[PDB]
């Protein structure tokens, strides 16, 4: 009770001399403010109702201000006070584990954000000298992604697929898997995930936060939710807020991961904003600007060299394609901005093959670089074998052909996975080893999943020493290979 | 002079002068900035007001700042001291090695060569790529275009061309990366440093680099191409030396010009593109020419938006190129690489009097047979190949063999494929395709030709498969 | 083109654009005060019911408008600048928005001589001693040459304190704003 | 409905009774050049699709005859035209030289030789 | 416990705002104007 | 610190609240019904056990 | 305060206030009509003018008519006395059965429940229908598409869901017939009366019907879904129970929004739909959720134009 | 008038696409925002508030009735156009008349696969 009275005290009530303008016309989400003579462009003005707006157009006689809320809370004749700072967001480790909205206003309860530093959402990407090639691996904990289409730290992969094919699930598994690194001793392997939810059902984000809290994964995650109901100028801004909260780590020597989900629902908010500004629509009614919108956002997922801290900011944009048209406008706009792609087929998914990565089309243009050597040894063979299997699967003769078909089917059954079940790198190495070297060609394909499960149980139980040896020395030595071989043979014997 | 900003919409700044205005295309410095923001004039609205396009972020511009006229258009340092450096649109160095200490600057908005200066000699340029050499032989001293959707090979192909051509070159070179990945530009920089093409401690560099990568506002992307043209025009004229000018991606020039043409108050053309699309492209591509003073070999990578070749941008650029090379996603999805479409690639030196008669005849036989197979594909896709005459079955077999044989493994794609990169001399290419057409290899399987160099390797791979 | 002298305050729209033309015309020849006089006289003239009703009907030839305005500006012996301005407005057809024009000019003249406007909003009247000390303090905000042009106002929506506007600057000492700030800060 | 020539630089000339000093019949001043189209104030006696000549040797063809200004199209690059430049008529509908002199010449769209072999010695001109 | 605490809190604040809006009529206008005038003086002093 | 009238006003009004809180002040029946419904949902989510009964399961074997 | 109609262009009326404008989305009552015409504010054009969309025919509006600002968005009665009563967008009863007597009034333009109020465990509404509850289980606070046109049992299925939910959960139901054919609306009313879900005598009806007819200006067909959500939101929050909310049709909702946006003069989006299609759908669909007090489960009949799911 | 006096009427609009064209001309000349195919935003309201006057009053109101048979022309059998779909979502059925059937002897060319009547057999004599 009296705590509330203390809450009264210490509240800043000192008045200040501040420039002001008067709203002329509010409608379509763009206010026309009169006055504000000394207002900078892209500044953040504040309306009398507590809302905020970005000063978009500086026309000679008025200022176009895009409102970051519901324009029903803005009259004509209202008062707009310029806050004298380009659109800023709070950054720092104070946000970790907090669900802040697109502007850093905690929508979580749990008190306010105690941030002490602010960044500009409209910053500029690092140039050409600061960046360095991608070297370190980003462990997704998903067998198919980690083996075939790996990801690095500084890379900006894309996840592209239809409605309900497991894009958010891949994102969440990547976030969860970082738990082990974020508990170890070296700060060089800690990844501070971020998750931007754009134009998504609020209940979905609530359940996602609940899941991340169950898995103890909120100690490092920041969720920046601009859900479906939120006004378009907030869904347009949320990715930039998140990218700034990530750039903070990247520029302070740490490693961050940002997942925009989706970027196809930011471009729709931007199309709304533009068409309501009367800008000339282009292809599919998108403004010609709809590229610069994503290019400037995704060019910040850099990897600074050691002379610039050495941090990094991985990005995993999630695009959603109607009827799986990879050649639509936005999908190609983003396929030409990113360093890879993970195509999630909607017919592989409907066959129960989950996650549904279409390994034929998926690629990672840093690929073999920044991959654990052990996984490289095990998975290069799998990549070749899957290639051969795909080359021939159009009809279902000789010994080699049937051998290719059988090995490919076994490997496909091996790459399936369950939700919220990330696997350490050594476990993936062991499973794919038992799969590719040929210790499964007799077992029925239908059982390959069950085998996998049981095998893990054994390996994680008895031979933790071998897995620790693989993890520490990130490579399968000959003696390690022999021990793994005998382990697999012995376990398979009991069948 | 000294005007004052009166409006700032996106990347378009309207400025007002009380003394004489600056002529169109001039550059203006926004006085009172933490960096150098150059505004290039573009219109004369009236009331001693001009409308300018900003070559940098216009965030933080207060209505009423002071803008100071430069008196001349954007002028960049040119000379042999730009070799091995990196430059942004306004010509500042962005490699952190000190200023570009040249004697002489060039304005980026010069005029095209006059009709009484154009050269006419045509000579084949051998690249070591089977399909390019056979069907669309590149011409030494002429523009070249790589038309591609997103993710089909334009950049791997232009890097293979860089390697093959440039490394075996004598003259200079300019890479003007306009509106393209920043990390790719960094990788190219650090890849030429290790190849000795760029030297950080001497004067033996051969390549200049200019970058307007995709993080830059529309104003910069629309003009970095002109900076590259200027740096190359200099080496063409004030040195009388052969230049190579790679541009990737030239479509970003026109795209940026359209992003900053709605604000200039113009009525949008066909697909939202600026009304001045064709003329803006022409005034730029008409300075990339071989003339009687020098010889520029331009390789331009043209993006094809949403894989639409009838889009106004590529449709307009098709008329400025000697040799086009249409990379198609349909082929790339078959695994063939480079994905070049044999029946859309063209050249102006596919003449029996230029490339001889055996070369021309082989190329035309390949195209004839591929076209026949394409015509058959409509029936084949439904009634299967079991419903074709015997001559048709034989044609389809040859066509598939040729489609595969056109695929080649590049040096720069070792990390992707792992296969060793191959240069196939022109005579070997002609010989191999002549043999495949004659029928000397009707006994081998298709896969014996997939991703091999000269046909000797095809025979060897067929032998390996036979065991 | 000529170098029209920029007026101190910039106005926009057709009104402010005619006003800028007139200000630049008068500033050359230094006829600002008399020009303003004739403007504030045509302000009364055009309000005449006969002229007011005649100039709003669009069914009288524009030449009739110009002839009538030439008559009414020759009768009053207006400076050549004002007669030319009114003929210009009649020719272009903007005289329907003359009061916006002349009004703009008045503003554009105030800013010339330093009548930096102000405004005070309170929940009740103000004792002349309090108002005078308020004027004395507000005078401190300005610069040399400028002179305050206060404008008292009363509203009941704001409970306590007051709201002050000095050109662009604006300070809200109302009790309404303070109550809202306390309630939000304590709630949040 | 703001007229193009309702700028202040023009209304000021009108207001202070100075328009009579300049010729606004066979001459005009560029209100606004941009993107290759000039608006010209004046030329009250310029014919539709007549050629006009700018004060830098550039020519144009007066296409739009609007009530208060003239929309002229520059047969060249407008880098050299500036607000306030003097546009003076040529008097004749745009016409090009003709004859047998052109035979064997790479002439330009307007009849100016661009092969560098010397001027076209033509005699007659056709609209 | 938590539910009761928060609910009592909101009810308390509603009652308190009722009280403050009621008491706002209390005669303190003159001292209020005096102090705000002094504050204007401070603001102006900082303005120069 | 006391000069600002609003701060002292809120202070004194809350003081009065505290003294009047000898018992909770201004419940209003709405208060009781809201309590009823929210406690109902709370217990229904939890169960029908007593306020403070320390129970046992009375275990068994297969 | 009273303004004056200054312009009347089709279904778009521009009113001019003089003292103070009404915030956007307020409801204005035109004075002088035999029926009750309500204009919903949509823009603040400046010069104290507001552009508004009419909820009824704007025939006979003079330029100068007095328009009284109600003071809050359209407000409807949301008691438990709505059940069994048909009402239209502005809240009037269109079954000529006497006024809807309620002690509560709700404004139809609300906001989605905040993030904290969201429930995190995903339950399973038990409809009591075997096929629905086995192969495609329904979720509390979830949206449910319903494909299939006529002759298949859509109305009988709707009635069965209404009955089973009211019987096995105690939760009422709302039926927001957006763009409802008058013939079909009357047939549905009489089918319900026959089948007992509506009862005209004993005040134990389990359905609240809201009808936005197909002959009402677009400004009305685009808001009836919000009237349905208002009634159901009352049943969820102020009565803490699960609710069913049938929306037939949901395509006509987007179409009505599209026509309103075109009338206001907004550049059409991709295929002629309004630029604000995503957020127009979001503001409505995002109030159908399972908060900590209750849940609204929405069954939305869906029409796919041109058999095109994209 | 006949509906409201215990009499039965049958109104045949022929066509309702040309009323839409005339309305479009009026709007585009009054300068109202075009919309799809240049049709204003009221080409649904226009037709809905016309076709919703075909009723069947109960005995308390006279018992009269008023049927309606709007005729629409579709270009190339395209029934997904703007006006055809506007008037298909307002009415209680449709009687498709395909020309392919017209020329192969089937006249009236009533395609009975696409034709429907949401009223159905509720309006058929017991014998039929
Ligand atoms: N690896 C997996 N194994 C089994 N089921 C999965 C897997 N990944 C996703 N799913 C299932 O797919 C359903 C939807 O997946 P998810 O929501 O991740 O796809 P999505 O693309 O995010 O959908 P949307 O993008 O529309 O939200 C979930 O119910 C989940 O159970
Ligand atoms: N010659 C090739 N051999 C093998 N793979 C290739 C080849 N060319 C392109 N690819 C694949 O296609 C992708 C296309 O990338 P790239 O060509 O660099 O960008 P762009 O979209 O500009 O063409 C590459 O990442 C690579 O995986
Ligand atoms: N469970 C059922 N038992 C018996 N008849 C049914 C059942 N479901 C649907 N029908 C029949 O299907 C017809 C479909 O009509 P109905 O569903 O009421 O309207 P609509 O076709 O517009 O949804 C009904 O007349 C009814 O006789
Ligand atoms: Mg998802
Ligand atoms: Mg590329």
């Amino acid at each position: 009770s009296s705590i509330l009275e203390e809450r009264i005290l210490g509240a800043d009530t000192s008045v200040d001399l501040e420039e002001t303008g008067r709203v002329l016309s509010i409608g379509d989400g763009i206010a026309r403010v009169h006055g504000l003579r000394n207002v900078q462009a892209e500044e953040m003005v504040e309306f009398s109702s507590g809302l905020k707006g970005m000063s978009l157009n500086l026309e000679p006689d008025n200022v176009g201000v895009v409102v970051f809320g519901n324009d029903k809370l803005i009259k004509e004749g209202d008062i707009v006070k310029r806050t004298g700072a380009i659109v800023d967001v709070p950054v720092g480790e104070e946000l970790l584990g907090r669900v802040v909205d697109a502007l850093g206003n905690a929508i979580d309860g749990k008190g306010p954000i105690g941030s002490k530093a602010r960044r500009r959402v409209g910053l500029k990407a690092p140039g050409i000298i600061p960046r360095i090639s991608v070297r370190e691996p980003m462990q997704t904990g998903i067998k198919a992604v980690d083996s075939l289409v790996p990801i690095g730290r500084g890379q900006r992969e894309l996840i592209i697929g239809d409605r309900q094919t497991g894009k958010t699930s891949i994102a969440i598994d990547t976030i969860i898997n970082q738990k082990r690194f974020n508990d170890g001793t070296d700060e060089k392997k800690k990844l501070y995930c971020i998750y931007v939810a754009i134009g998504q059902k609020r209940s979905t984000v609530a359940q996602l936060v609940k899941r991340l809290t169950d898995a103890d994964a909120m100690k490092y995650t920041i969720v920046v939710s601009a859900t479906a109901s939120d006004a378009a100028p907030l869904q347009y801004l949320a990715p930039y807020s998140g990218c700034s909260m990530g750039e903070y780590f990247r520029d302070n020597g740490k490693h961050a991961l940002i997942i925009y989900d989706d970027l196809s629902k930011q471009a729709v908010a931007y199309r709304q904003m533009s068409l309501l500004l009367r800008r000339p629509p282009g292809r599919e009614a998108y403004p010609g600007d709809v590229f610069y919108l994503h290019s400037r956002l995704l060019e910040r997922a850099a990897k600074m060299n050691d002379a610039f801290g050495g941090g990094s900011l991985t990005a995993l944009p999630v695009i959603e394609t109607q009827a799986g048209d990879v050649s639509a406008y936005i999908p190609t706009n983003v396929i030409s901005i990113t360093d890879g792609q993970i195509f999630l087929e909607t017919e592989l998914f409907y066959k129960g093959i989950r996650p549904a990565i279409n390994v034929g089309l998926s690629v990672s243009r840093v690929g073999s670089a920044a991959q654990t050597r052990a996984m490289k040894q095990v998975a290069g063979t799998m990549k070749l074998e899957l290639a051969q299997y795909r080359e021939v699967a159009a009809f279902a003769l000789d010994a080699a052909t049937q051998q290719l078909l059988s090995r490919g089917v076994r490997l496909t059954e091996l790459l399936k996975q369950g939700q919220y079940s990330p696997m350490a790198i050594e476990e993936q190495v062991a499973v794919i080893y038992a799969g590719v070297r040929g210790y499964l060609d007799k077992l029925e394909p239908s059982k390959i999943t069950k085998f996998e499960n049981a095998f893990l149980s054994h390996v994680i139980s008895q031979h933790q020493a071998l897995l620790g040896k693989i993890r520490t020395d990130g490579k399968i030595s000959e003696e390690s290979d022999a021990k793994l071989k005998e382990i697999v043979t012995n376990f398979l014997a009991g069948f | 002079t000294t005007g004052r900003i009166v409006a700032v919409i996106g990347a378009v700044v309207d400025v007002q002068f009380d003394e004489g205005l600056p002529p169109i295309l001039n550059a203006l410095e926004v006085q009172g900035r933490e960096t150098r923001l150059v505004l290039e004039v573009a219109q004369h609205l009236g009331e001693s007001t001009v409308r300018t396009i900003a070559m940098d972020g216009t965030e933080g511009l207060v209505r009423g700042q002071k803008v100071l006229d430069s008196g001349a258009p954007i002028r960049i340092p040119v000379g042999p001291e730009t070799l091995g450096r990196i430059m942004n649109v306004i010509g500042e160095p962005i490699d952190e090695r000190g200023p570009i200490k040249t004697k002489q600057f060039a304005a980026i908005h010069a005029e095209a060569p006059e009709f009484v200066e154009m050269s006419v000699e045509q000579e084949i340029l051998v690249t070591g790529i089977k399909v390019v050499d056979l069907l669309a032989p590149y011409a030494k001293g002429g523009k070249i275009g790589l038309f591609g959707g997103a993710g089909v090979g334009k950049t791997v192909l232009i890097m293979e061309l860089i390697n093959n051509v440039a490394k075996a070159h004598g003259g200079y070179s300019v890479f003007a990366g306009v509106g393209e990945r920043t990390r790719e530009g960094n990788d190219l920089y650090h890849e030429m440093i290790e190849s000795g093409v760029i030297n950080l401690k001497d004067a033996t560099s051969k390549v200049a680099l200019v970058y307007g990568q995709m993080n830059e506002p529309p104003g910069a992307r629309a003009r970095v191409a002109l900076t590259g043209l200027t740096v190359a025009e200099y080496f063409r004229d004030q040195e009388g030396q052969d230049v190579l000018l790679f541009i990737d991606n030239i479509f970003r020039f026109t795209q940026a010009g359209s992003e900053v043409s709605a604000l200039l108050g113009r009525i949008p053309s066909a697909v939202g593109y600026q009304p001045t699309l064709a003329t803006d492209m022409g005034t730029m591509q008409e300075r990339i020419t071989t003339t009687k003073k020098g010889s520029i070999t331009s390789v331009q990578a043209i993006y094809v938006p949403a894989d639409d070749l009838t889009d106004p941008a590529p449709a307009t650029t098709f008329a400025h190129l000697d040799a086009t090379t249409v990379l198609s996603r349909a082929i790339a999805e078959l695994g063939i690489y480079p994905a070049v479409d044999p029946l859309d690639s063209t050249s102006r030196i596919m003449d029996p009097n230029i490339v001889g008669s055996e070369h021309y005849d082989v190329a035309r036989g390949v195209q004839k047979i591929l076209q026949d197979y394409k015509s058959l594909q409509d029936i084949i896709a439904i009634l299967g190949m079991d419903e074709l005459s015997e001559e048709d079955k034989l044609t389809v077999s040859r066509a598939r063999k040729i489609q595969r044989f056109l695929s080649q493994p590049f040096q720069v794609a070792e990390v992707f494929t792992g296969h060793l990169g191959k240069l196939v001399p022109l005579k070997e290419t002609i010989k191999g395709f002549q043999q495949i057409l004659a029928g000397e290899y009707d006994h081998l399987p298709e896969q014996a030709f997939y991703m091999v160099g000269p046909i000797e390797e095809a025979v060897a791979k067929a032998d390996k498969l036979a065991e | 083109f000529a170098k029209l002298v920029r007026p101190p305050v910039q106005i926009y729209g057709i009104e402010g654009r005619y006003a800028t033309a007139l200000y630049s015309a008068a500033s050359k020849q230094n006829k600002l005060e008399q020009v303003e006089k004739e403007l504030l006289r045509v302000g009364q003239i055009l309000k005449e019911p006969k002229m007011a009703a005649s100039l709003l009907n669009p069914y009288v030839k524009r030449s009739v408008k110009v002839k009538s305005l030439s008559d009414m500006t020759a009768k009053e012996k207006f400076s050549p600048l004002t007669s030319n301005l009114i003929n210009l407005l009649a020719e272009n057809g903007r005289l329907t928005n003359t009061p916006a024009v002349i009004s703009a000019f008045s503003t554009m003249m105030s800013v010339h001589r330093g009548e930096v406007p102000c405004t005070v909003t309170t929940a009740s009247a103000l004792d002349e001693a309090t108002l005078t000390e308020l004027k004395t303090v507000l005078k401190s905000f300005l610069s040399k040459g400028q002179v305050l042009k206060l404008e008292v106002k009363i509203d009941p929506s704001i409970m306590g304190g007051m709201i002050v506007r000095i050109g662009e600057k604006y300070v809200d000492m109302s009790a309404k704003t303070k109550i809202q700030k306390l309630s939000r800060a304590m709630r949040e | 409905k703001t007229g193009t020539a309702e700028v202040s630089s023009i209304l000021e000339e009108r207001i202070l009774g100075a328009d009579t000093s300049v010729d606004l019949e066979e001459t005009g001043r560029v209100l606004s050049i941009g993107d290759g189209i000039a608006r010209v104030h004046g030329l009250r006696n310029v014919q539709a699709e007549e050629m006009v000549e700018f004060s830098s040797g550039l020519k144009g063809m007066s296409l739009n005859l609007e009530p208060d200004n003239v929309g002229v199209v520059v047969f060249g690059n407008d880098k050299l035209i500036k607000e306030g430049d003097i546009v003076k008529r040529t008097g004749a509908i745009v016409d090009v030289p003709v004859g047998e002199e052109l035979l064997g010449r790479v002439v330009d769209a307007l009849g100016n030789a661009i092969d560098g072999k010397g001027p076209i010695g033509s005699k007659a001109r056709r609209r | 416990q938590n539910m009761m605490r928060q609910k009592e809190q909101e009810h308390m604040i509603n009652w308190v705002e009722k009280r403050v809006v009621q008491s706002i009529s209390a005669q303190q206008e003159k001292e209020t104007i005096a102090k705000c005038i002094a504050d204007l003086k401070l603001l102006s002093k900082k303005a120069q | 610190d006391p000069v600002q009238k609003l701060f002292v006003d809120k202070i004194r009004e809350y003081r009065t609240k505290r003294q009047t809180s000898g018992g909770p002040v201004d419940a209003g029946p709405e208060y009781q019904q809201d309590l009823d419904r929210e406690l109902f949902k709370l217990k229904q989510m939890y169960g029908k056990a007593d306020m403070n009964t320390f129970p046992n399961f009375t275990f068994e074997d297969p």
